């Protein structure tokens, strides 16, 4: 069937390519994140720094709508005043490294928007199952 | 300061300085702080019910 197809790369392998092709593989970029006489203190503080970072990320993802989905969607509409880009060009033109410098200004606000949105949705569905 | 242990019906109450421990100097400054531990996950009754 397949004579020669693109198999898979290492973690950060796709990161030069476009975001549409890079979104096919996330599990590789996710798995290489946890694990694979004064010096023991340096190794132990390295390991606990690693698990501290990963647990912070898991909690920050948990307080939004999606705990463990690894791909989410939500109910906050995109304001075009941040990005001013077409839909047709971003998924077939740019990389994430290219993307991050463009969206670097508008951060730390979108997170709070997600927080408030998830909070209001939870209290409204709470009221729904309250009258249920 | 330190009061003298005066029995036997005397109206005066003398006082004297006494150093003693080194702990009292820190107790002069930590007289305003206790340390408490957070506990999440309370539980309370209300009128809602989870659907199947």
């Amino acid at each position: 069937a397949v004579g020669i197809g693109a198999v898979f790369l290492g973690f950060l392998g796709a990161a030069g390519s476009t975001m549409g092709a890079a979104s096919m593989t996330l599990t590789v970029q996710a798995r290489n994140l946890l694990s694979g006489t004064v010096w023991g203190i340096k190794q132990l503080q390295a390991r606990v720094l690693a698990v501290e970072r990963y647990l912070r990320d898991q909690q920050l993802l948990g307080i939004w709508g999606c705990s463990g989905k690894l791909i989410c969607c939500t109910n906050v509409p995109w304001n075009s005043s941040w990005s001013n880009r077409n839909l047709s060009e971003i998924w077939d033109n740019m990389t994430w490294l290219q993307w991050d410098k463009e969206i670097s200004n508008y951060t730390q606000i979108i997170y709070g928007l997600l927080e408030e949105s998830q909070n209001q949705q939870e209290k409204n569905e709470q009221d729904l199952l309250a009258l249920d | 300061l330190t009061r003298d242990g005066g029995s036997t019906n005397s109206t005066t109450e003398t006082f004297r300085p006494g150093g003693g421990d080194m702990r009292d100097n820190w107790r002069s400054e930590l007289y305003k702080y206790k340390v408490v531990k957070i506990e999440p996950l309370g539980v309370a009754p209300t009128r809602c019910k989870r659907r199947v």
